[PDB]
C-alpha cells in the first residue's frame, strides 16, 4: 500500500526521532556543543513522548507489510523513550569530565531509540533485523565510548564480536524457516515439519544472546562491568525491554509457536536461566557484574509468563508490568551507580566493598539504591512484587509446577545478594544537571513506592494498552 | 531432685485427673462420689488405669 | 550430642549446596573470548538437538 | 470503622517521629508512648464496647466490626479489615507489648533514634495488620512486610556495624527461613482461587467464598502443605526452627519482645483461622503429621534448652517447647483444647516478654551475656532476682500463673480426642521444670565470687520496675481468674471447630 496520512499519523514516532538525529548531526556539525546536542537530543525524545498520544488517536493497522502498530506497541514505545531519556540526563554529569569529543554520545543513543522503536512495531521478520541491528550499533559503539581506559575497549570488542555472532545466527535461521513458509510475514508464517523447527531454534539463539538467556550470558557481566555507567543505564533497561516485545509477538501471533515442541525447549532455557543466574550472583563484590547477574534472572521470569501466553490472556498484561517494574528499578539502581561517578574520574571505583558507609555520605542517595534494590527481590511495597506475581499466577494458571517453583527457589537464592547490598549502604564509613540527574532517580523511587502499594492505575494503563 | 520427682508424681496424678473427666465428666468429689456406679454399668477394665495412675 | 542444633544444620544444606555451586559456576566462566563463541555454538548444538527430540 | 484506623496509627506515628526528629531528640520517646496508648485505647474500647459474649453458633462469617474497599478491583483484592473475639484479644495483647516495646527504647538515644522508632511503630503495625486480616493478599503482604523492618533491626541495631555476626547469618537466616515459605503460601493461594475461578467463574480473593470452594480429594492436600510450611517457619515448628535462637540472641531485647512475644503469635492465628476452615478433610488426614511433630517439638525444645550455656538462646529455646502444645491443639477435635491454647498463647507472650526484658536488663547491668560465668547475685541485686524467680517459675506449669491452665486445658481435651499422642505429651512438663531450674540455679545462686564483675553492680530504676510489676500482676490473674477472656473467645474457636466437624 502507499501512503496516507494515518500511516504518517501512525509512524510519529520513528518520525520525530529520524528527524532528531538529522537535527542533533546538523548542530554537531555548526558548533559541536555539549549543551546544546543535550537539549536537541533531549527535546527530541520528549517531542517523542508526545507524539504517542497522537498515535492513540489512530487506531490499531498496519504501515506496511514490514509493521504493525497496535496498542501493544504503544506501550513498549513509551518504555524505550523513558529508558533514552534517563540515560541522556546520566551521560551529561559523567560526561562532562570526559576530555574531548563529548557530543557524539547523544547521537548514538538516539539511533539507538531508532532501534528500539522499530523492534515494538514488528509484523514481518525483516523489520525484527532492521531493529536488532540499529540498536547494536549504538551499543557496538558506546561500550566502547570512552575507549581510554584498558577495560572499556575490552568490554567493547568482546561485544562487537559475540552481537554480531548472534545477528549472523539469526539471520540464517530467519532464511531455513522461510525455506517451507512461503512468507516471512509472522502471521504468514506456519501456513511441525523439521526444516521450519530447526530454523527457529537458531533465531532462538540468535535472539537469546541480546535477552542473556542461559548458555548466552557470558557477555552480561564483562560490559557491564566495562561499559560507562550511562551506557549501562540503556544496556541493562532499554534495549532488552525492546528485544522483548519483538520475542514475544512472533510466538503469538505464529501458529508454529503454538506446539510444544518449541514450548519444551524455551520452557528449559528458562528454568536453566533463573537457576544458572541466581547462584553465580551471590559471590560477588561488584555492583555491575552484580546488576549484570540479576538481569539474567529477570528475563528468565519474562520467559516463564512467556511460555504460558498460549495459556490464558493474563499473560499478556504480566509480561507488561514486569517489564515496567523492572525499568523503574533497574533505572534508579543503575542511575546512583552512574551518579556516584559526578566526574568521569577515569575507570570509576564501584565495589560492593566501596559502598559501605554512603549513608552518611549522601543519604537520599543510598534512599534510593535500597527502595529499588528491595524492588528487585520481591519485597512487597515495591512493583517488583506485582509483576512477581502475576508470573506466579501466569505459572499457576498453566500448570507450569516446575517453572514456578523455580521462580520461588530462584527468588529464595536471589534475595541473599540483594539484602548484602541493602544493609552495606548502612555500615560505618571508611551542578546543575547533576540535581537534574537526582531529580530522575528520586522521581522514580517515589514512582516505584507509589505503585507498589497503590498498583491498580498501572493495570489500567496495561489493559488500556493490550488489544 | 525433690522437685523433679514430685513433678514426676503429679504427671501421675494428673493422668487420673484427665482419665476422670473423659470417664465420668465431673471432678467434685461427693458428685463423683454417686456418679461413679451410675455410669459404670457396662465396662470397668479402664478405671483400674484410672485408680492405679491415681495411686 | 544436643550441645550444637543438629536439624538447623541439617537444613542448612540447601545454602552450602547453592554457595557451592554458585561458586563452581563462577569458576566457569572464563574471559577468553574463544570460549564465549563456544558456549554460543554448543548452545545452537543443544538447541536443535533438544528440537529434534520432540 | 474502626479498624482501618487502628492499622494505621503505628505508620502515622512513624512518620511524625521521623518528621519532628528536625525538631528535636527527646520528642520520639514521648510521642510513640502516647501513640501506643492511641492503639490500646481503641483495642479496649471495642473489648467493652462491643458484644464479646456472641452467640456461640452465629455461622462462620461473624464479626462484630468490618471494614471493605476496593484496593485492585481487577482480582477483587480489597482491604477486607474484620475482627473476631478472638483477633481482639491480638490485638490487645500486642498494644500491651508495644508499649512494653517503647518503655524498655526509653533514654536510649544515639546517632539517630526517630529512624529507630518508625521501623518500630511499622513493624508492631505489621503484627496488627496480619491480626485483622479476611482478604488472603491483604493478609499475605501484611504478613511480608513485617518482615522486612526487623532485618534492619538485627542489621544496624544489632550492634552499629563493627561485626559482621549481626547481619549475615543471624539477620540473614531469619529473612530468608521466613520469606521462601511466605512465597510458598502465595502459590497455595493462588492455586486454590483458580480452582475456584473453574468452580464458579470470579476472581475473588476473599474468606468467605473461598470457604467453600469444590475440591476434589487429592488436590487440596497440596494446598494445605503448602499454608502449613508458611505457618511453621514463623512459630517453631520442628523442622524449620533455626532462625529463632539466632534471632533473640542478636537483636536488642526490645527488637526480641517483637521477635517472641507477638510473631510467634500470627502462625497459631493463621492455623486456627485460614488453615483449619478451608481445608477441612486435608487437616483430617494430616492430623497425626501434626501430633507427631507437636511431641517432638517440646521434648526437642527442653533439652535444648537444658543444654544451652548462655539466657538469650536460653529462653528462645523454651518458646519452640511451649508452641508444639499449640499446635497439638489446633489439630484437634475439641472446643476445650483450643481455648486452652487461646490462654496458653496470651500467657506464653506475657511470659517471655518479662524474662527477656529483664535478661536484657542484667546484661546492662553486669555486661556479661554468659549465664554459667555468673552465680550468686542474689546478695548484690535488690528486686532483679525476684521477679525474675517468679518469671521463670511462671514459665512451668505453675497455678496462680496463665500457663498452667493454658497447656493444662489442652491436655484435657486432647485425651478427649486421642490417647496415647497426649500421654506421651504431658511429660514434657517435667522437662519444663529442669531447664527452669538450670536457669535459675546457675544465674542466681551460688557465690559471687564466680566473676570478677559480680563485685560492683548498679541500681534499678522506677520505671523498669513499674513495667515489670504489672506484668507479674496482670499474668496472676490470669492464671486465677481466666473466665473473662475465655467468655471472649467462645463463639469464635466454637464454630471454627463446629465447621471443622461438621465439613468432615
Amino acid at each position: 500500500m502507499t501512503i496516507t496520512p494515518q500511516n504518517l499519523i501512525a509512524l510519529l514516532p520513528l518520525l520525530i526521532v529520524g528527524l532528531t538525529v538529522v537535527v542533533v548531526m546538523l548542530s554537531i556539525a555548526w558548533r559541536r556543543n555539549h549543551f546544546l546536542n543535550a537539549t536537541l537530543s533531549v527535546i527530541g525524545l520528549n517531542a517523542a513522548l508526545v507524539s504517542l498520544w497522537f498515535v492513540g488517536q489512530a487506531g490499531a493497522m498496519d504501515v506496511t507489510p514490514l509493521m504493525r502498530v497496535d496498542g501493544f506497541a504503544m506501550l513498549y514505545t513509551g518504555l524505550v523513550l523513558l529508558a533514552s531519556l534517563a540515560t541522556c540526563t546520566f551521560a551529561y554529569p559523567w560526561l562532562e569530565g570526559y576530555n574531548d569529543n563529548k557530543d557524539e554520545f547523544y547521537l548514538l543513543v538516539l539511533i539507538a531509540a531508532l532501534g528500539g522503536i522499530l523492534l515494538a512495531n514488528a509484523n514481518h521478520l525483516a523489520s525484527l533485523f532492521l531493529g536488532i541491528e540499529l540498536i547494536s550499533l549504538p551499543l557496538f559503539g558506546l561500550v566502547g565510548y570512552a575507549f581510554r581506559q584498558k577495560r572499556s575497549l575490552e568490554a567493547s570488542i568482546k561485544y562487537t564480536i559475540l552481537s554480531a555472532a548472534a545477528s549472523s545466527f539469526l539471520l540464517f535461521g530467519m532464511a531455513l524457516v522461510y525455506a517451507q513458509s512461503g512468507d516471512l510475514s509472522f502471521v504468514a508464517l506456519g501456513k511441525n515439519e523439521p526444516l521450519l523447527l530447526a530454523g527457529f531454534g537458531l533465531m532462538i539463539v540468535g535472539l537469546g544472546f541480546k535477552l542473556s538467556l542461559v548458555p548466552f550470558h557470558l557477555w552480561t557481566p564483562d560490559v557491564y562491568q566495562g561499559a560507562p555507567a550511562p551506557v549501562s543505564t540503556f544496556l541493562a533497561t532499554a534495549s532488552k525491554i525492546a528485544i522483548f516485545g519483538v520475542v514475544m509477538r512472533l510466538f503469538l501471533y505464529a501458529p508454529v509457536g503454538d506446539s510444544e515442541a518449541i514450548r519444551v525447549v524455551l520452557a528449559i532455557i528458562a528454568f536453566a536461566s533463573i537457576i544458572f543466574g541466581n547462584l553465580m550472583a551471590l559471590s560477588q563484590t561488584n555492583i555491575k557484574r552484580l546488576l549484570g547477574y540479576s538481569s539474567i534472572s529477570h528475563l528468565g521470569y519474562l520467559l516463564v509468563a512467556l511460555i504460558a501466553l498460549q495459556t490464558g490472556e493474563m499473560s499478556m498484561e504480566a509480561v507488561g508490568v514486569y517489564l515496567a517494574g523492572y525499568l523503574f528499578s533497574s533505572l534508579g539502581a543503575f542511575g546512583v551507580v552512574s551518579l556516584m561517578s559526578s566526574p568521569y574520574r577515569g575507570p570509576d571505583a564501584d565495589s560492593l566493598f566501596s559502598y559501605r558507609g554512603l549513608f552518611w555520605h549522601r543519604p537520599i542517595l543510598a534512599a534510593v539504591m535500597t527502595v529499588m534494590m528491595l524492588s528487585l527481590a520481591g519485597i512487597p511495597m515495591t512493583l517488583g512484587f506485582i509483576g512477581k506475581f502475576y508470573v506466579l499466577a501466569v505459572g499457576v494458571q498453566a500448570h507450569l509446577w516446575w517453572l514456578v517453583g523455580a521462580v520461588v527457589v530462584g527468588s529464595a537464592i536471589g534475595l541473599y545478594y540483594y539484602l548484602r547490598v541493602a544493609v552495606s549502604l548502612y555500615l560505618h564509613a571508611p551542578n546543575w544537571q547533576y540535581s537534574a540527574g537526582g531529580i530522575v532517580v528520586l522521581i522514580s523511587a517515589l514512582l516505584v513506592l507509589v505503585l507498589g502499594v497503590w498498583p491498580q492505575p498501572l493495570i489500567s494503563i496495561v489493559r488500556l494498552a493490550m488489544p | 531432685k525433690a522437685f523433679v520427682v514430685t513433678r514426676v508424681g503429679d504427671v501421675f496424678l494428673a493422668f487420673a485427673l484427665f482419665i476422670l473427666y473423659n470417664e465420668l465428666g465431673t471432678l467434685n468429689f461427693r458428685e463423683m462420689v454417686e456418679l461413679a456406679p451410675a455410669h459404670f454399668a457396662d465396662g470397668n477394665n479402664m478405671l483400674m488405669w484410672a485408680t492405679l495412675m491415681l495411686l | 550430642l544436643l550441645k550444637r542444633d543438629p536439624l538447623n544444620s541439617m537444613m542448612n544444606i540447601p545454602a552450602v549446596l547453592s554457595r557451592f555451586a554458585g561458586k563452581g559456576l563462577l569458576l566457569s566462566e572464563n574471559g577468553y573470548l574463544r570460549w564465549y563463541v563456544a558456549s554460543m555454538s554448543i548452545g545452537a548444538v543443544v538447541v536443535l538437538a533438544l528440537l529434534m527430540v520432540l | 470503622m474502626l479498624l482501618p484506623w487502628l492499622i494505621l496509627i503505628p505508620f502515622i506515628g512513624g512518620f511524625l517521629c521521623w518528621q519532628t526528629e528536625r525538631f528535636g531528640v527527646k520528642v520520639p520517646r514521648w510521642i510513640a508512648l502516647i501513640t501506643m496508648g492511641l492503639t490500646l485505647a481503641l483495642s479496649l474500647q471495642l473489648w467493652l464496647q462491643g458484644g464479646y459474649s456472641l452467640t456461640q453458633s452465629a455461622g462462620i462469617p461473624q464479626w462484630q466490626s468490618e471494614f471493605d474497599m476496593p484496593w485492585i478491583p481487577r482480582f477483587g483484592i480489597s482491604i477486607h479489615l474484620a475482627i473476631d473475639g478472638l483477633s481482639l484479644l491480638m490485638v490487645v495483647l500486642t498494644g500491651l507489648l508495644g508499649v512494653l516495646a517503647v518503655l524498655c527504647s526509653w533514654k536510649e538515644i544515639e546517632k539517630y533514634q526517630g529512624f529507630f522508632h518508625l521501623n518500630l511503630m511499622w513493624i508492631l503495625g505489621g503484627v496488627i495488620g496480619v491480626f485483622l486480616a479476611i482478604d488472603m493478599f491483604l493478609f499475605f503482604f501484611f504478613w511480608e512486610m513485617m518482615l522486612v523492618p526487623m532485618y534492619f533491626l538485627i542489621a544496624l541495631w544489632g550492634h552499629k556495624a563493627s561485626d559482621g555476626k549481626t547481619r549475615i547469618t543471624a539477620a540473614t537466616k531469619f529473612f530468608i527461613y521466613t520469606q521462601a515459605s511466605g512465597l510458598v503460601m502465595l502459590i497455595a493461594i493462588l492455586a486454590l482461587v483458580f480452582v475456584h475461578y473453574n468452580a464458579t467463574g470470579v476472581w475473588t480473593f476473599n474468606y468467605e467464598e473461598l470457604l467453600n470452594t469444590p475440591m476434589s480429594s487429592g488436590v487440596e492436600y497440596l494446598l494445605m502443605l503448602g499454608f502449613f510450611i508458611a505457618f511453621a517457619v514463623k512459630m517453631p515448628v520442628v523442622p524449620l526452627h533455626g532462625w529463632l535462637p539466632d534471632a533473640h540472641s542478636q537483636a536488642p531485647t526490645a527488637g526480641s519482645v517483637d521477635l517472641a512475644g507477638i510473631l510467634l503469635k500470627t502462625a497459631a492465628y493463621g492455623l486456627l483461622r485460614f488453615s483449619l476452615p478451608l481445608f477441612p478433610n486435608a487437616s483430617a488426614e494430616f492430623a497425626p503429621i501434626a501430633m507427631w511433630l507437636g511431641v517432638i517439638g517440646i521434648f526437642y525444645g527442653a533439652w535444648m534448652a537444658f543444654a544451652q550455656t548462655d539466657i538469650k538462646r536460653l529462653i528462645a529455646y523454651t518458646s519452640v517447647s511451649h508452641m508444639g502444645f499449640v499446635l497439638i491443639a489446633i489439630y484437634t477435635g475439641s472446643q476445650l483444647a483450643y481455648q486452652g491454647a487461646v490462654i496458653q498463647m496470651i500467657a506464653h507472650g506475657l511470659s517471655a516478654a518479662g524474662l527477656f526484658i529483664l535478661c536484657g536488663q542484667l546484661y546492662e547491668r553486669i555486661h556479661t551475656r554468659d549465664m554459667r560465668m555468673m552465680g550468686g547475685l542474689w546478695s548484690k541485686m535488690k528486686w532483679l532476682p525476684a521477679l525474675s524467680l517468679f518469671f521463670a517459675v511462671a514459665t512451668l506449669g505453675m497455678p496462680g500463673t496463665g500457663n498452667f491452665v493454658g497447656e493444662f486445658m489442652i491436655l484435657f481435651g486432647s485425651f478427649q480426642v486421642v490417647p496415647v499422642i497426649t500421654v506421651i505429651s504431658t511429660f514434657g512438663l517435667v522437662f519444663a521444670s529442669v531447664y527452669s531450674l538450670a536457669m535459675l540455679h546457675r544465674a542466681y545462686f551460688g557465690k559471687a565470687k564466680s566473676q570478677i564483675a559480680s563485685q560492683e553492680l548498679p541500681g534499678m530504676s522506677l520505671r523498669e520496675l513499674f513495667m515489670i510489676l504489672l506484668l507479674v500482676v496482670l499474668l496472676v490473674l490470669l492464671g486465677f481468674y481466666p473466665q473473662p477472656i475465655l467468655d471472649t473467645s467462645h463463639s469464635a474457636i466454637g464454630n471454627i471447630q463446629q465447621w471443622f466437624v461438621n465439613s468432615v
